[PDB]
């Protein structure tokens, strides 16, 4: 089957998956289980995060990065450091290390955050959450805003050059400086999460992703993605991108399945796509994207 | 924020 053909087979099989009872529920139950079996078997050691010297750098005691795929930091900035961080490498359509799913930086890690973005020539960050959620803190401040001068993290110096206001999302242009160097960083801010149920409310996330890749089309450098735990909303923006990567380049598998795609990532980064309502957004979005490729 | 990210449904 050529491209357009495999899309039909998909859309076609939508007037079924949609109606069927608890389709996603029972589905999303297989993932939840997956992690379970992968777990009771100790399939993926975590000791690095389990280390005492890192437990404080863990924002959630459950959301823990995997050794096998976590990001190692080497760009030293003092003996007051470590190699550890809370983030994992996530392979992309053509190669590994194409996504860096990381948590909301704590205060004790704004530095590591910048060592990471620097020791991996990161060019884009996508904040998928707000500073405050449920009358509770979620993400610490790592960026810089107009007329605010420049913030100093360890040896890093962040400053703001300009912002771009777009519907439910902003484009902050940063200027991080280190030992004489001055790279550019286009961080993205998304505050309005799509209404998994309402259709016309998922264009914003496509728009964001459409603008990010309208900045770094290729896959030369990793794209940092984070949310409150760098899971839920994080894996959603990775899966809607990865899938659009295939779309954008006539390479959608004949047996393409939002479920296996997600199942996979979750072997590189724990709890990716954390709830049913999210598992439905990925699909609906993928289903709104396919409809558009026609 | 150690209240465990996994506390929903």
């Amino acid at each position: 089957m050529d491209q357009r053909e495999i899309l039909q087979k998909f859309l076609d099989e939508a007037q079924s998956k949609k109606i069927t009872k608890e389709e996603f529920a029972n589905e999303f139950l297989k993932l939840k289980r997956q992690s379970t079996k992968y777990k009771a078997d100790k399939t993926y050691p975590t000791t690095v995060a389990e280390k005492p010297k890192n437990i404080k750098k863990n924002r959630y005691k459950d959301i823990l990065p995997y050794d096998y795929s976590r990001v190692e930091l080497s760009l030293i900035t003092s003996d007051e450091d470590s190699s550890y961080i809370n983030a994992n490498f996530i392979k992309g359509v053509y190669g590994p290390k194409a996504y860096i799913a990381t948590q909301g930086p704590l205060s004790t890690t704004l530095l590591d955050f910048w060592r990471m973005i620097w020791e991996y020539s990161v060019l884009i960050i996508v904040m998928a959450c707000m500073e405050y959620e449920m009358g509770k803190k979620k993400c610490e401040r790592y960026w810089a805003e107009p007329g605010e001068m420049q913030l100093e993290f360890g040896p890093f110096s962040v400053s703001c050059e300009a912002e771009k206001r777009k519907s439910d999302y902003i484009i902050r242009t940063l200027k991080v400086k280190f030992n004489s160097e001055t790279r550019t960083i286009y961080q993205f801010h998304y505050k309005n999460w799509p209404d998994h149920d309402v259709p016309s409310s998922i264009d914003p996330i496509l728009e964001l992703i459409w603008d990010v890749r309208c900045y770094q089309e290729d896959d030369s450098v990793p794209i940092c993605i984070h949310s409150s735990a760098g899971c839920g909303r994080t894996g959603v923006i990775c899966a809607i991108d990865y899938t659009w990567m295939l779309l954008k380049d006539g390479i959608i598998p004949e047996n393409f399945s939002v479920f296996s795609l997600i199942r996979e990532m979750r072997t590189q980064r724990p709890s990716l796509v954390q709830t049913q309502e999210q598992y439905e957004l990925v699909y609906n979005a993928v289903l709104e994207l396919f409809k558009r490729q026609m | 924020d150690g209240e465990e990210y996994d506390d929903p449904f």
